[PDB]
């Protein structure tokens, strides 16, 4: 059976032995087509860097999809993914770190696709948590960061319909886009009351915020903030103002590991090569360059996302969301605790959240 | 010996980097420059949007650019790999000659900001032409896609806090026969109708309101640019008003007055303190530029009075402000000028104007 390239590009440091060794299911396809894996390293993960490595590899070897992890807070790295995956029409996994964090409004023609939680089923978890603990009461803090609309609308969607006491009493939209020298966020940050306070934003603009709201008494006892998983971010790495006690949806590899999402990720970009190949009798040309891309534009398309969709591997349902989300994962709800390290506190799983206290202890 | 600040530009040809030059070169004369001195730094739009991206940072980040102005090109190339690029490090992009509406969303383009405004603000031109010719009562037809909602967005911010929309429609963009849509509109008792929509999509409506009998007496047509250009043009009822943005096409002209805006901003930011560089060049940094956000306010609340372009200031979203607009009438099947919208008042000329019929 014809072998397709597969490119895997680990940022940071790796076990790249634990890797390939995760990957000896490679025994592991009785498929129409057989993966042939290349690690890459790749040390810096700037626009130019990711780009011009990206590229070098699809014109030096023949690249059906790329199976991309990162070890920074960097969300950006999953805008430039989606803009080659759409400039150069590759199927890209961003498994991890970066690549991972939330992109809301991916290209019409990416196919960039990522592990973790879409922005609406985080939002949805919050509010259950709240539910939980009869937090009916709260705020909404957001940037400008995409995605932020769609965390609004779905709180708002989800309360306004139903019967539960939802108090939503302010909502924040702060510019972090201009200086900060007219103390503006600040006098914002000031009107808030409610008990609860939900944060959409990076992680780099939450420790601005989260300095700001200290300096005006908002992240002591009485205030409990909650944020998405990439806030939290690297959860090995945590900003002095992060205050305490700050809850986090979370997934960061806790029972999912990198080798196990690689592992993976190849198997999802092969089963739905075989599955074109099995139905179509071709598959899409690996690009020979991205700098040739306007003209062979009539000769491509994304024909290939509807079976990047709809793997299921080793039993596993892997679909992803036409949005470009993971459809089932497991959640993992986190408390920033008193030594300032990062606690499981709860797991989301078959929409279904099951909560470690039913009081919480003081932190 | 000063320090040497860059600014970048992305521009259609070399006559128009001859131009930037020109035009920094100038900025530098005009202004005390003991302290800072500008360089221009530019380059021309790449085939496609990877190149484009790659270029901003091997030609233009790597000198440190303070700031890219970009033109449109003429002859599915827009600003939106440099808008990406520069928005990374938070370097301030200045357009030129982009109207897509697109560009005034902060979430996609968080430091843009442009000299010509956005086609959606044809809508303040729509509105003080309601006022003047007292139509009380309009149809609004825009297609469903961005530029439409938006300026149907614009227009009823305007009305809804005088003249209302009496209903709005919206179409599929592509739709060949619109029939459906206008017997819907033709049903109304209101008789002005606002349109829009692209060149392509504007025929459609023309042709299909034609077949109606809704392009002759007692009714009234109001579109902006795109409606009467091209094909759009080649169908266009007589009578029909739309409007052109005056200057809106001179790449030099905004070349001119976006350095003389970016030159002022420059020295007015050095006034203060604590002024970083911009990172030079793009490999190994992930950083944004500290100052960037910074730049971007003392950009946005500049102005400049004695443009070529006329006045110049940005709104909210960065959009260019007191836009001056040709008010364009349909005669015996030509483009006449009936008057114009100075930035702020309706000025109409000695041409009369001839509606749908008469
Ligand atoms: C677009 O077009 C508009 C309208 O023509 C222009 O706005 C006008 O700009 C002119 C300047 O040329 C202004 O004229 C000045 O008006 C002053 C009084 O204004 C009051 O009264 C008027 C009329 O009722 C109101 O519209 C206005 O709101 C005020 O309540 C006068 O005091 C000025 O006279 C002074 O200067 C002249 C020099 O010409 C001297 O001779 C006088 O002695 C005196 O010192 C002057 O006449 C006018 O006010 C503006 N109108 C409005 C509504 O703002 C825009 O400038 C133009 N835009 C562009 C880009 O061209
Ligand atoms: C979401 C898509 C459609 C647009 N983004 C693309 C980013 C991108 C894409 C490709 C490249 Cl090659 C690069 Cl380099 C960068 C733009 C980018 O994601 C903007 O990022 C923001 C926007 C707002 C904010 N919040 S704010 C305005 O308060 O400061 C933070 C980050
Ligand atoms: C990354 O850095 C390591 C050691 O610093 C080096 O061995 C490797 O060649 C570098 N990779 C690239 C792509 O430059
Ligand atoms: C594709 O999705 C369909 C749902 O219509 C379902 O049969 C299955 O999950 C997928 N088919 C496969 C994996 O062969
Ligand atoms: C464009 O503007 C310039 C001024 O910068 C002017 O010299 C030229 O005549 C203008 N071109 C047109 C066609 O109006
Ligand atoms: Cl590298
Ligand atoms: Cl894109
Ligand atoms: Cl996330
Ligand atoms: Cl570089
Ligand atoms: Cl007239
Ligand atoms: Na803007």
């Amino acid at each position: 059976p014809p072998s397709i390239g597969i490119a895997v590009i680990l940022v940071g440091t790796s076990d790249e032995v634990a890797i390939k060794d995760a990957h000896e299911k490679d025994d592991f396809h009785h498929l129409s087509v057989v993966p042939r894996v290349e690690l890459v390293a790749m040390n810096e993960t700037d626009p130019k860097s990711i780009i011009t490595r990206i590229c070098d590899l699809m014109s030096d070897r023949k690249i059906q999809g790329v199976v991309f992890a990162d070890d920074t807070d960097q969300e950006a790295i999953a805008q430039i993914l989606d803009f080659i995956s759409a400039q150069t029409l590759t199927p890209i996994l961003g498994i991890h770190g970066g690549s991972s964090m939330i992109m809301a409004d991916k290209d019409e023609s990416s196919m960039f696709f990522q592990f973790g939680p879409s922005i609406e089923q985080q939002a949805s978890v919050m509010l259950n948590i709240m539910e939980e603990y009869d937090w009916y009461i709260f705020s909404i803090v957001t940037t400008y960061f995409p995605g932020y609309q769609d965390f609004v609308n779905k709180i708002r969607s989800t309360i306004e319909n139903s019967f539960v006491g939802w108090e939503l009493e302010e909502v924040l939209l702060l510019d972090m886009s201009l200086d900060d020298g007219d103390s503006k966020i600040q006098n914002q940050l000031k009107k808030l009351q409610s008990p609860i306070i939900l944060l959409y934003c990076t992680k780099e603009e939450a420790t601005y915020i989260f300095e700001v709201a200290n300096s005006v008494g908002l992240t002591g006892y009485g205030y409990t903030w909650i944020v998405p998983s990439l806030v939290a971010g690297d959860t090995d790495t945590v900003p002095s103002e992060f205050p305490t006690g700050l809850i986090s949806v979370s997934y960061d590899e806790w029972d999912y590991g990198l080798p196990a999402r690689v592992r993976d990720g190849i198997a999802i970009i092969t089963t739905a090569a075989s599955d074109m190949l099995s139905e179509h009798s071709f598959i899409p040309e690996p690009k020979s360059s991205c700098y040739n891309t306007h003209e062979k534009r009539i000769y491509q398309s994304n024909m290939l996302n509807r079976y990047l969709i709809n793997v299921t591997f080793e039993g596993r349902d892997l679909s992803f969301s036409e949005d470009g989300y993971q459809m089932h994962p497991k959640l993992v709800i986190i408390l920033l605790n008193k030594e300032r390290k990062w606690e499981r506190v709860g797991k989301w799983k078959d929409k279904s959240l099951q909560m470690k206290y039913y009081v919480w202890p003081r932190m | 010996d000063p320090k040497i600040v860059n600014i970048g530009a992305v521009l259609s040809t070399k006559k128009h980097e001859q131009i930037f030059r020109e035009a920094v070169n100038q900025a530098n004369k005009r202004h005390f420059t003991r302290k800072i001195q500008l360089q221009a730094t530019s380059v021309t739009h790449r085939p496609n949007a990877i190149q484009m991206a790659l270029s901003v940072c091997e030609d233009l980040i790597s000198s440190q650019v303070y700031a890219i102005l970009v033109s449109h090109p003429p002859a599915h190339l827009t600003p939106t790999p440099i808008s990406y690029t520069a928005g990374f490090y938070r370097i301030p992009v200045i357009g030129l000659t982009t109207r897509m509406s697109i560009y005034s969303d902060k979430s996609i383009h968080l430091s843009f900001l442009r000299t010509v405004p956005p086609y959606s603000h044809q809508a303040l031109v729509w509105f003080e032409m309601m006022r003047l010719f007292n139509w009380n009562h309009v149809i609004l037809i825009v297609s469903d896609d961005h530029e439409g909602r938006a300026a149907q967005k614009k227009l009823e911010t305007l009305l809804e806090g005088g003249p209302k929309a009496d209903k709005v429609l919206q179409f599929e963009p592509g739709t060949k026969n619109l029939t459906a849509l206008l017997l819907e509109a033709k049903e109304l008792e209101a008789r002005v109708i606002i349109l829009s929509a692209s060149e392509d999509d504007a025929t459609a409506v023309y042709k299909s309101a034609a077949m109606l009998d809704m392009t002759g007496a007692g009714y009234v047509w109001l579109v902006g640019e795109r409606e009467i250009s091209g094909s759009a043009l080649r169908y266009a009822p007589d009578g029909i008003i739309g409007l052109q943005l005056i200057n809106g096409k001179n790449e030099s002209a905004h070349i001119s007055d976006a350095v003389a805006v970016v030159a002022q901003a420059i020295h007015e930011l050095f006034e203060m303190e604590n002024i970083t560089d911009p990172p030079r060049g793009c490999v190994g940094n992930t950083n944004i530029w500290k100052t960037g956000p910074l730049f971007k306010r003392v950009l946005m609340s500049s102005k400049y009075p004695d443009g070529v372009t006329g006045r110049i200031e940005f709104n909210e979203d960065g959009d260019r402000k007191f836009a001056q607009y040709s008010i364009m009438n349909l005669q015996n099947r030509k483009l006449v000028q009936v008057g114009i919208f100075n930035g702020s008042y309706i000025i109409q000329n000695d041409r009369k104007i001839i509606w749908p019929g008469g």
